Protein backbone atom coordinates (compact mmCIF):
# COMPACT_ATOMS: atom_id res chain seq x y z
CA UNK A 1 0.00 0.00 0.00
CA UNK A 2 1.05 3.58 -0.68
CA UNK A 3 0.80 5.64 2.25
CA UNK A 4 1.53 8.82 3.22
CA UNK A 5 1.28 11.33 7.14
CA UNK A 6 -0.87 14.15 6.54
CA UNK A 7 0.54 17.60 7.48
CA UNK B 1 -1.55 8.52 7.94
CA UNK B 2 -3.54 7.86 4.70
CA UNK B 3 -3.60 5.92 1.55
CA UNK B 4 -2.04 7.90 -1.65
CA UNK B 5 -3.43 7.62 -4.97
CA UNK B 6 -1.09 9.79 -6.95
CA UNK B 7 1.64 12.58 -6.96
CA UNK B 8 1.02 15.24 -9.02
CA UNK B 9 3.59 17.99 -8.41
CA UNK B 10 6.97 19.23 -6.63
CA UNK B 11 7.82 22.50 -4.98
CA UNK B 12 10.28 23.90 -2.73
CA UNK B 13 8.97 25.95 0.83
CA UNK B 14 11.95 28.17 2.06
CA UNK B 15 14.51 25.94 0.23
CA UNK B 16 12.94 22.20 1.56
CA UNK B 17 10.95 19.61 -1.33
CA UNK B 18 7.69 19.33 -0.65
CA UNK B 19 4.97 17.08 -2.93
CA UNK B 20 1.34 17.36 -3.87
CA UNK B 21 -0.44 14.68 -2.37
CA UNK B 22 -3.67 13.59 -4.33
CA UNK B 23 -5.41 10.82 -1.18
CA UNK B 24 -7.49 7.97 -2.18
CA UNK B 25 -10.78 8.30 -1.22
CA UNK B 26 -10.56 12.29 -1.31
CA UNK B 27 -11.59 14.25 -4.13
CA UNK B 28 -9.01 16.61 -5.61
CA UNK B 29 -10.16 19.30 -3.93
CA UNK B 30 -8.95 18.18 -0.90
CA UNK B 31 -4.91 17.60 -2.54
CA UNK B 32 -2.70 18.66 0.00
CA UNK B 33 1.12 19.85 -0.22
CA UNK B 34 3.55 17.21 2.31
CA UNK B 35 7.07 17.59 3.19
CA UNK B 36 9.52 14.98 1.18
CA UNK B 37 9.83 13.37 4.48
CA UNK B 38 6.38 12.49 5.09
CA UNK B 39 5.87 10.35 1.59
CA UNK B 40 8.33 7.78 2.32
CA UNK B 41 5.35 5.09 2.71
CA UNK B 42 4.62 5.92 -1.76
CA UNK B 43 7.79 6.28 -2.98
CA UNK B 44 6.37 3.87 -5.78
CA UNK B 45 3.85 6.76 -6.77
CA UNK B 46 7.05 9.35 -6.03
CA UNK B 47 9.26 7.66 -8.24
CA UNK B 48 6.10 7.56 -10.88
CA UNK B 49 5.84 11.51 -10.79
CA UNK B 50 9.56 11.81 -10.89
CA UNK B 51 9.50 9.86 -13.88
CA UNK B 52 7.09 12.23 -15.48
CA UNK B 53 8.80 15.27 -14.93
CA UNK B 54 11.79 13.88 -16.37
CA UNK B 55 9.72 13.01 -19.65
CA UNK B 56 8.34 16.56 -19.54
CA UNK B 57 11.97 18.10 -19.22
CA UNK B 58 13.25 16.00 -22.07
CA UNK B 59 10.82 17.32 -23.76
CA UNK B 60 11.16 21.10 -23.25
CA UNK B 61 15.11 20.46 -24.22
CA UNK B 62 13.89 18.79 -27.39
CA UNK B 63 11.94 21.74 -28.57
CA UNK B 64 14.63 24.36 -27.35
CA UNK C 1 18.16 -3.04 5.29
CA UNK C 2 21.69 -0.74 5.95
CA UNK C 3 21.96 2.57 8.03
CA UNK C 4 22.33 5.30 5.11
CA UNK C 5 24.67 7.87 5.86
CA UNK C 6 24.31 10.25 3.09
CA UNK C 7 22.67 10.58 -0.43
CA UNK C 8 25.24 12.17 -3.34
CA UNK C 9 23.29 12.25 -6.56
CA UNK C 10 20.29 11.20 -8.70
CA UNK C 11 19.83 9.68 -12.41
CA UNK C 12 17.28 8.15 -14.66
CA UNK C 13 17.86 4.69 -15.46
CA UNK C 14 15.23 3.84 -18.17
CA UNK C 15 13.24 6.69 -17.07
CA UNK C 16 13.21 5.69 -13.87
CA UNK C 17 14.53 7.31 -10.90
CA UNK C 18 18.17 6.37 -8.88
CA UNK C 19 19.50 7.79 -6.14
CA UNK C 20 23.52 7.52 -5.27
CA UNK C 21 23.71 6.13 -1.59
CA UNK C 22 26.99 6.45 1.11
CA UNK C 23 26.38 3.48 3.24
CA UNK C 24 27.12 4.38 7.00
CA UNK C 25 29.93 2.51 7.97
CA UNK C 26 31.46 1.63 4.61
CA UNK C 27 33.62 3.74 2.55
CA UNK C 28 32.62 5.72 -0.97
CA UNK C 29 34.03 3.19 -2.76
CA UNK C 30 31.03 1.07 -1.89
CA UNK C 31 28.29 3.57 -2.92
CA UNK C 32 25.57 2.32 -4.99
CA UNK C 33 22.77 3.74 -7.36
CA UNK C 34 19.46 2.45 -5.62
CA UNK C 35 15.82 2.98 -6.66
CA UNK C 36 14.07 5.20 -5.33
CA UNK C 37 11.71 2.81 -4.64
CA UNK C 38 14.30 1.49 -1.98
CA UNK C 39 14.62 4.50 -0.45
CA UNK C 40 11.19 5.20 1.90
CA UNK C 41 13.46 5.06 4.56
CA UNK C 42 15.16 7.83 4.17
CA UNK C 43 13.21 10.33 2.84
CA UNK C 44 15.24 13.30 5.68
CA UNK C 45 18.71 12.52 3.26
CA UNK C 46 16.96 12.39 0.62
CA UNK C 47 15.11 15.90 1.35
CA UNK C 48 18.62 16.93 2.18
CA UNK C 49 19.92 15.59 -1.23
CA UNK C 50 17.04 17.51 -3.17
CA UNK C 51 17.64 21.14 -1.07
CA UNK C 52 21.19 20.93 -2.50
CA UNK C 53 19.66 20.13 -5.97
CA UNK C 54 17.83 23.31 -5.91
CA UNK C 55 20.74 25.60 -4.19
CA UNK C 56 22.79 24.59 -7.20
CA UNK C 57 20.32 25.31 -10.05
CA UNK C 58 18.77 28.59 -8.72
CA UNK C 59 23.13 29.47 -9.06
CA UNK C 60 23.05 27.78 -12.24
CA UNK C 61 20.07 30.13 -13.11
CA UNK C 62 21.76 33.19 -11.42
CA UNK C 63 24.98 32.87 -13.75
CA UNK C 64 22.91 32.43 -17.20
CA UNK D 1 17.69 6.21 11.77
CA UNK D 2 18.03 6.62 8.07
CA UNK D 3 18.23 3.47 6.54
CA UNK D 4 17.46 2.03 2.97
CA UNK D 5 17.27 -1.71 0.67
CA UNK D 6 20.38 -2.69 -0.98
CA UNK D 7 19.89 -3.82 -4.60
Amino acid sequence: KQTARKS
Amino acid sequence: EYVVEKILGKRFVNGRPQVLVKWSGFPNENNTWEPLENVGNCMKLVSDFESEVFRLHRKAAAKS
